[PDB]
RNA sequence: UUGGAGAGUUUGAUCCUGGCUCAGGGUGAACGCUGGCGGCGUGCCUAAGACAUGCAAGUCGUGCGGGCCGCGGGUCCGUGGUCAGCGGCGGACGGGUGAGUAACGCGUGGGUGACCUACCCGGAAGAGGGGGACAACCCGGGGAAACUCGGGCUAAUCCCCCAUGUGGACCCGCCCCUUGGGGUGUGUCCAAAGGGCUUUGCCCGCUUCCGGAUGGGCCCGCGUCCCAUCAGCUAGUUGGUGGGGUAAUGGCCCACCAAGGCGACGACGGGUAGCCGGUCUGAGAGGAUGGCCGGCCACAGGGGCACUGAGACACGGGCCCCACUCCUACGGGAGGCAGCAGUUAGGAAUCUUCCGCAAUGGGCGCAAGCCUGACGGAGCGACGCCGCUUGGAGGAAGAAGCCCUUCGGGGUGUAAACUCCUGAACCCGGGACGAAACCCCCGACGAGGGGACUGACGGUACCGGGGUAAUAGCGCCGGCCAACUCCGUGCCAGCAGCCGCGGUAAUACGGAGGGCGCGAGCGUUACCCGGAUUCACUGGGCGUAAAGGGCGUGUAGGCGGCCUGGGGCGUCCCAUGUGAAAGACCACGGCUCAACCGUGGGGGAGCGUGGGAUACGCUCAGGCUAGACGG
RNA sequence: CCGAGGGUAGGGCCCGUGACUGGGGCGAAGUCGUAACAAGGUAGCUGUACCGGAAGGUGCGGCUGGAU
């Protein structure tokens, strides 16, 4: 399945993800279809969390599948807001 | 890490009076206006034609030294403003000035950049409120340099801070004695600046 | 869009199928001047209506054979047989280069 | 290599 | 030094076994069809295709024929069969 | 318009040519002397040699039947586990490696009317009746073992038939399209599976079909190293027909017929090499390179093979052959570290048999959760980059020692001593960000509320309080090239990158004093680019420096006069699609700075498409006479 | 039927090595002569041919990069 989920970037003891849309079978840090937004989770800038919406409801729409800690990123931006 | 030697050698070698010491820098105890000739058992010949290299060089150690900065971060500064816009002459000198252990120094804080430094690496210095002790830190347009509210009673910054009442300070600055604190305002232009050193000599000196 | 060439037919010897030599220009990567370089393409008749001398267009298409990838899409001209020579020259070139 | 060979 | 490849492995033999039983009919029963059809045998020939579609597309049910597989060998066996009735008499029954 | 330095050496001297050499930057480095701390990186380039031991892929009792075990009784159920078995799904991901491959392998743009896609999403339809097998278990031989054979019982989402046919599949008709695309009509054929609760209904599952999405296969254009002292290559070879095979095109495979296919625009052969984003250098053009990270390919001791399957011809699955090793009770059996550590061999040289699933991610599952050497972290190593320390101020016309001296003196040198100030390490105390979801709660198992548990790193960072003046080494000083004197040596011992030094007054050998340059580094060796405009496209030459073919004739090829028109191929312009991320660059921001890291901005070239321009080059057509040929 | 590979037989390419042999380069102070640079004491060079311890000589033709 196509999924949506955290590709970790940044350094060592410096936690960076992007959310992003990826094949479930690709790896972590790999080669993925789109990026919907990024994610600080140590909160070390105004603005540690940040999504499209409008395109994360769109893979949504066709069947993505998020993270169970990404499902919450995307709440906590009220992408399932009705 | 940094020269740690014997500093009046310098100044005789270099040929001009470079300001390391402090007070005595001023004195007639200055080894400069006291044998204004090279150290060593030469020093006393007369000097032959000195080359086109020798002339660069010379001017470089000449900077160099005045900061008592090493070559390596001597020229990764050089070349960042290499690569900037701009003339690179007057950057390389700015981004030497900003130096938060220089700027300790130009603000009167300390009486040598080598005395400067170990205030700075012992801590006594914050910006903008935070404690740094890092010689190194890039002072911007805006920081408020102060002294370490922990450390603001101490003989040597208090005796420092006091010979400051009389004293002014550079163009780019501004500092406020009584409580000890001290605002970077601008990048220093080429003219607020008259060092003994020929700039482009040390442009040209890297050109090779 | 199914690449689309133009050239001439050098050999009509097989059954429901031609030679087609197509050419083309291109600046030396280098060097800059306008060189030429050929290619031939074993294409598509079925109807065998194809013939020497034909300056015809081939189409990009799903696999006759091995080899054949293009199909013959239209004439364009016909009796060109000045090209054919030369083309035919080259190769009877070919057997003074040996040893 | 039969049976002896050559070499 | 084990697995749960070992079962795996297994139960691989039987569907190997499975699968081979389905397709060795459906070869069977297609030549058969086809050998009447040659024959004709119009009437035999029929309904033995018949029982050769069947088994065929109940083999695209599992693992044992793709789709397009049962539909390539179906297209060519009645394919086969009229041509060869064409040399021959009237179908009579069913399938055409 | 952010971009371009040169020097030594051929001569008695000169100009030129020309090679050699050096100063720069770079590295997955190694070697010498040396060595304090931290961060982020990074680390078998050789034997794709050989490997001891643990671990790297399992999970579901909400699919099924049992053996055991405890829990509530009637040996009956329920229950919890637990162990294999049956049955699902996963094991085709992820991780390793670079051997092979000069190839549609890769890159870049395209084609598929010639195709596939488990789990996911959306819409449509449906799940109705019967039957059956095999393990587990019971019984019997064999074995040191691995272990297996036989006979007999039984359940299920396990296997099979029948029915239903929204639909779908196939042959033949006609319709639209136009390569096998979308319809339709008759005949023919194909569906299912149940389980768990809270039960005139939900939930997880099942079944046929259409669509989406994602991941693939296949095909074509252009591009992709060295040798022509490899010049000819080819019989499934090249095409056709029929057929097999596959998801699908194809000589991919077979039968037959035809005699074709390729090559100086380098076929065939030989050598070397995984390719790319990029990386290094460079004024650029270019050159060199492809480790770490990302994309694709290839392989899994060497080979061949298929099975199962949505997907493998499958690294830790199966069969067979070979080479090797192993255990054995000597009858017989096992193994595949190019997974994570580790061993040995080779080598100049390359790590811990560490911690943890807390985080991200993956498999399975209703869920709790289980597995996860992916991963997150810790460890070793100045391998690299960055940051930091070994103190700071004061301190004599200036100690001792050692060095030079004209014997007057000069030097090391404010250097030390010494005085005061500061306070690396260490000691105490507090102590994290990374972690809020899954879950439970209310609502509706939803939207939205509110609630709880969880950290390997780590008692680490960091903060607070105290607190000692606390490692410096390495190269070099004839010119290039920055830095000079004394002694020893006497073409010796030695130096050396090039020119050259050493023959009894050596700034060139060796030591010393002093001096220059870097600094936990400094040097050396190897290799890459630069200087090298010395393969010259940018941007070179050939009378005598190396260089005009001994001379014609002529094939391919390269090039080609004046005028007019057609086309629009080159060429130029505009729009548009692609040009992944990372990196580079600019801006801002986060670790106290930096390295490192996050966010945003700017794009090209190349190729696809659409539109336009027609001077030049090209082609086609018509005319001319200045080139050329002829009388 | 195909088939890893094993086996028989015969070819081609490459690498290593080999009694001995051929010249090549290099090496402070060896032996022989003096061919070339001056008209270098026979102008030199040259293709070829023959000869000679060795440089070289001679013939045939060519060149001036030949003195006077
Ligand atoms: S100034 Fe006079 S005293 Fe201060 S350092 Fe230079 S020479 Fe020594
Ligand atoms: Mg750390
Ligand atoms: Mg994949
Ligand atoms: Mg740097
Ligand atoms: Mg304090
Ligand atoms: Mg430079
Ligand atoms: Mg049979
Ligand atoms: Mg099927
Ligand atoms: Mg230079
Ligand atoms: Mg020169
Ligand atoms: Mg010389
Ligand atoms: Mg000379
Ligand atoms: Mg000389
Ligand atoms: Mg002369
Ligand atoms: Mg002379
Ligand atoms: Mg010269
Ligand atoms: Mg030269
Ligand atoms: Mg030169
Ligand atoms: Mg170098
Ligand atoms: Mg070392
Ligand atoms: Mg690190
Ligand atoms: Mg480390
Ligand atoms: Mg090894
Ligand atoms: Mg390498
Ligand atoms: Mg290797
Ligand atoms: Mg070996
Ligand atoms: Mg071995
Ligand atoms: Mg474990
Ligand atoms: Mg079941
Ligand atoms: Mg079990
Ligand atoms: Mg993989
Ligand atoms: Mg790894
Ligand atoms: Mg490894
Ligand atoms: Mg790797
Ligand atoms: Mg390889
Ligand atoms: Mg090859
Ligand atoms: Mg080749
Ligand atoms: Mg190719
Ligand atoms: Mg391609
Ligand atoms: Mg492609
Ligand atoms: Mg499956
Ligand atoms: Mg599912
Ligand atoms: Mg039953
Ligand atoms: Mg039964
Ligand atoms: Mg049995
Ligand atoms: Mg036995
Ligand atoms: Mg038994
Ligand atoms: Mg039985
Ligand atoms: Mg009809
Ligand atoms: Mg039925
Ligand atoms: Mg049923
Ligand atoms: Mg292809
Ligand atoms: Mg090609
Ligand atoms: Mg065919
Ligand atoms: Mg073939
Ligand atoms: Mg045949
Ligand atoms: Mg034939
Ligand atoms: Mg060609
Ligand atoms: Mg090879
Ligand atoms: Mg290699
Ligand atoms: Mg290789
Ligand atoms: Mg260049
Ligand atoms: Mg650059
Ligand atoms: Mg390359
Ligand atoms: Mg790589
Ligand atoms: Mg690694
Ligand atoms: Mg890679
Ligand atoms: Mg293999
Ligand atoms: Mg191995
Ligand atoms: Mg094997
Ligand atoms: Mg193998
Ligand atoms: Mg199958
Ligand atoms: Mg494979
Ligand atoms: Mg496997
Ligand atoms: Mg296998
Ligand atoms: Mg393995
Ligand atoms: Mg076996
Ligand atoms: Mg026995
Ligand atoms: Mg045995
Ligand atoms: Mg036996
Ligand atoms: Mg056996
Ligand atoms: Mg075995
Ligand atoms: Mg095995
Ligand atoms: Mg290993
Ligand atoms: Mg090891
Ligand atoms: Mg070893
Ligand atoms: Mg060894
Ligand atoms: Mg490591
Ligand atoms: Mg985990
Ligand atoms: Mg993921
Ligand atoms: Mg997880
Ligand atoms: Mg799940
Ligand atoms: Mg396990
Ligand atoms: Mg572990
Ligand atoms: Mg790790
Ligand atoms: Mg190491
Ligand atoms: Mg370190
Ligand atoms: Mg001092
Ligand atoms: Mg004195
Ligand atoms: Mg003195
Ligand atoms: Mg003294
Ligand atoms: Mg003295
Ligand atoms: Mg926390
Ligand atoms: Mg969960
Ligand atoms: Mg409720
Ligand atoms: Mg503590
Ligand atoms: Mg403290
Ligand atoms: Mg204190
Ligand atoms: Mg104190
Ligand atoms: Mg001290
Ligand atoms: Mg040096
Ligand atoms: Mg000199
Ligand atoms: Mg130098
Ligand atoms: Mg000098
Ligand atoms: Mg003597
Ligand atoms: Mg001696
Ligand atoms: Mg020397
Ligand atoms: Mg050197
Ligand atoms: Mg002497
Ligand atoms: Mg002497
Ligand atoms: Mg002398
Ligand atoms: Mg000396
Ligand atoms: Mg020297
Ligand atoms: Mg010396
Ligand atoms: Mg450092
Ligand atoms: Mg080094
Ligand atoms: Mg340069
Ligand atoms: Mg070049
Ligand atoms: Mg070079
Ligand atoms: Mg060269
Ligand atoms: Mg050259
Ligand atoms: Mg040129
Ligand atoms: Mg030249
Ligand atoms: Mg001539
Ligand atoms: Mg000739
Ligand atoms: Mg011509
Ligand atoms: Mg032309
Ligand atoms: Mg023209
Ligand atoms: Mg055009
Ligand atoms: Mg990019
Ligand atoms: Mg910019
Ligand atoms: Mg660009
Ligand atoms: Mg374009
Ligand atoms: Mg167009
Ligand atoms: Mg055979
Ligand atoms: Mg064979
Ligand atoms: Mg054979
Ligand atoms: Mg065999
Ligand atoms: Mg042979
Ligand atoms: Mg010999
Ligand atoms: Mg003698
Ligand atoms: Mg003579
Ligand atoms: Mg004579
Ligand atoms: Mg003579
Ligand atoms: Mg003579
Ligand atoms: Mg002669
Ligand atoms: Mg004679
Ligand atoms: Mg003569
Ligand atoms: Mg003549
Ligand atoms: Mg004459």
């Amino acid at each position: 399945m196509v999924k949506i989920r955290l590709a970790r970037f940044g350094s060592k003891h410096n936690p960076h993800y992007r959310i992003v849309v990826t094949d479930a079978r690709r790896k972590r840090d790999g080669k993925y279809i789109e990026k919907i937004g990024y994610y600080d989770p140590r909160k070390t800038t105004p603005d540690w969390l940040k999504v499209d919406v409008e395109r994360a409801r769109y893979w949504l729409s066709v069947g993505a599948q998020p993270t169970d800690t990404a499902r919450r990123l995307l709440r906590q931006a009220g992408v399932f807001r009705q | 890490g940094r020269y740690i030697g014997p500093v009046c050698r310098l100044c005789r070698r270099e040929g001009v009076k470079l300001y390391l010491k402090g007070e005595r820098c001023y004195s007639p105890k200055c080894a400069m206006e006291r044998r204004p000739y090279p150290p060593g058992q030469h020093g006393q010949k007369r000097a032959r034609r000195p080359s086109d290299y020798a002339v660069r060089l010379r001017e470089k150690q000449k900077l160099r030294r005045i900061y008592g900065i090493s070559e390596r971060q001597f020229r990764n500064l050089f070349e960042e403003a290499s690569k900037k816009k701009g003339v690179t002459g007057s950057v390389f000198l700015g981004l030497l000035e900003s130096r938060l252990d220089n700027v300790v120094y130009r603000l009167g804080f300390a009486v040598s950049r080598r005395q400067a430094r170990q205030l700075v690496r012992h801590g006594h210095i914050t910006v903008n409120g935070r404690r740094v002790d890092l010689p190194s830190y890039r002072v911007r347009p805006g920081d408020e340099i102060a002294v370490a509210e922990k450390s603001r009673n101490l003989e040597l910054i208090r005796q420092n801070l006091e010979a400051m009442k009389g004293r002014k300070v550079g163009p780019w600055l501004s500092l406020d004695v009584e409580g000890m604190k001290g605002k970077f305002l601008r990048l220093p232009d080429r003219e607020d600046l008259a060092l003994p050193v020929n700039e482009q000599l040390v442009i040209e000196f890297y050109s090779r | 869009p199914k690449k689309v060439l133009t050239g001439v037919v050098v050999s009509d010897k097989m059954q429901k199928t031609v030679t087609v030599l197509v050419e083309r220009q291109f600046p030396h990567p280098l060097y800059g001047k306008v060189i030429k370089r050929s290619k031939k393409y074993l294409a598509h008749d079925p109807e065998e209506k194809y013939k020497l001398g034909d300056v015809v267009e081939i189409i990009e298409s799903r696999p006759i054979s091995k080899r054949k990838r293009f199909r013959v899409l239209r004439l364009v001209e016909s009796g060109r047989m000045d090209l054919v020579e030369k083309y035919l020259i080259r190769r009877q070139n070919y057997e003074s280069l040996s040893k | 290599a039969g049976x002896p060979h050559k070499r | 030094r084990n697995l749960s490849a070992l079962k795996r492995h297994r139960q691989s033999l039987k569907r190997r076994l499975r699968n081979k039983a389905k397709k060795s009919a459906i070869k069977t029963l297609s030549k058969k069809a086809i050998q009447l059809a040659q024959e004709g045998k119009a009437e035999e020939a029929l309904k033995i295709m018949r029982k050769a579609e069947s088994l065929i597309d109940k083999a695209a049910k599992g693992s044992t024929l793709h789709k397009n597989a049962a539909a390539r060998r179906k297209s060519r066996l009645m394919r086969k069969v009229r041509q060869l009735l064409e040399a021959a008499g009237a179908p009579l029954i069913g399938g055409g």
